[PDB]
């Protein structure tokens, strides 16, 4: 069981015009809880802030529907499911840029056992 | 539906459902996907 | 190595059913997995007709099989069992998946359990 | 429980969350869902 701490996490949003593209952003903070992504040995993936589940799916057999791409210390996730796709991204917490970059790189490693991770 | 298995050590009580506005057709995403892919917009993913 | 009037099956997983709240309800399983750091799930039937699930030194379920027809309903499907209780008016559900070397080994051991269970209560198939 | 044999070596108990408790009518629906006639996927999926 390996978990990494997150600074922010964002959902891609398509605002109706009365479309324009925005991100619904979440930030880890004392009044809000800490963003934490965890990867179970089984092959399950979660993103949670305190006691609320933000993301939850199974990495196994996900080459077909789930693509993720790394950039620096950020992962972007794109998921197609019953012919409807969507995105969310994440920025790994860390003391510096050198600290955080590690944990992101650790994670894309841990991810590799189930999906390939585009990496520039 | 939503994830039918959660380990006990996560301590999850609430689930933030998926907004119908977050589900886009598979190609409008892929346009938006390709943007963050390319080198022209490297660092455009660390925007926030 | 315990006395011979206790039967134990080791288990691979155990799951408590629970409702989750949508913020802006939906269902899920709270899951415990046998693990070296986490200790070993075991199902234990004593000949008193007492049933225990436990992991390490932690009791997870505990009740008596005798006269549990009104309130307890059990269902098998391959190497898993499902348990449904209905005590007072409140109700809950848990499930277990047995463990072994092969899908047949686990199935063997599951079925062994239900036979020991079938001594005291009915279990469906 | 209330009477645990000593050889089990029981020290702590994991009590039932409020969220694991269902009104009967509400549970009886999920039960029929999982009793598997229609499909057994969800009872062996973890």
């Amino acid at each position: 069981v390996s978990q990494w701490s997150l600074k922010r996490y964002g959902r891609f949003m398509l605002l109706d015009n009365v479309g324009s593209s925005t991100w619904k952003v979440f930030e880890s903070s004392e009044e809000s809880g800490s963003l934490v992504l965890t990867i179970v040995v089984s092959g399950h993936f979660f993103i949670s802030q305190g006691q609320t589940l933000l993301e939850g799916f199974s990495l196994i057999g996900s080459k077909n529907w789930l693509k993720i791409v790394r950039r620096m210390d950020c992962l972007l996730f794109g998921t197609t499911i019953k012919n409807k796709s969507r995105m969310f991204r994440v920025q790994f917490s860390g003391e510096s840029k050198e600290e955080a970059l590690e944990r992101c790189c650790g994670c894309v490693q841990t991810l590799a056992q189930y999906v390939t991770v585009q990496e520039p | 539906e939503s994830m039918q298995t959660i380990p006990h050590y996560l301590q999850i009580k609430e689930i933030l459902q998926i907004s119908k506005q977050e589900l886009l057709p598979c190609h409008v995403m892929e346009q938006h996907w390709k943007f963050y892919v390319g080198r022209s917009h490297s660092e455009a993913l660390l925007s926030w």
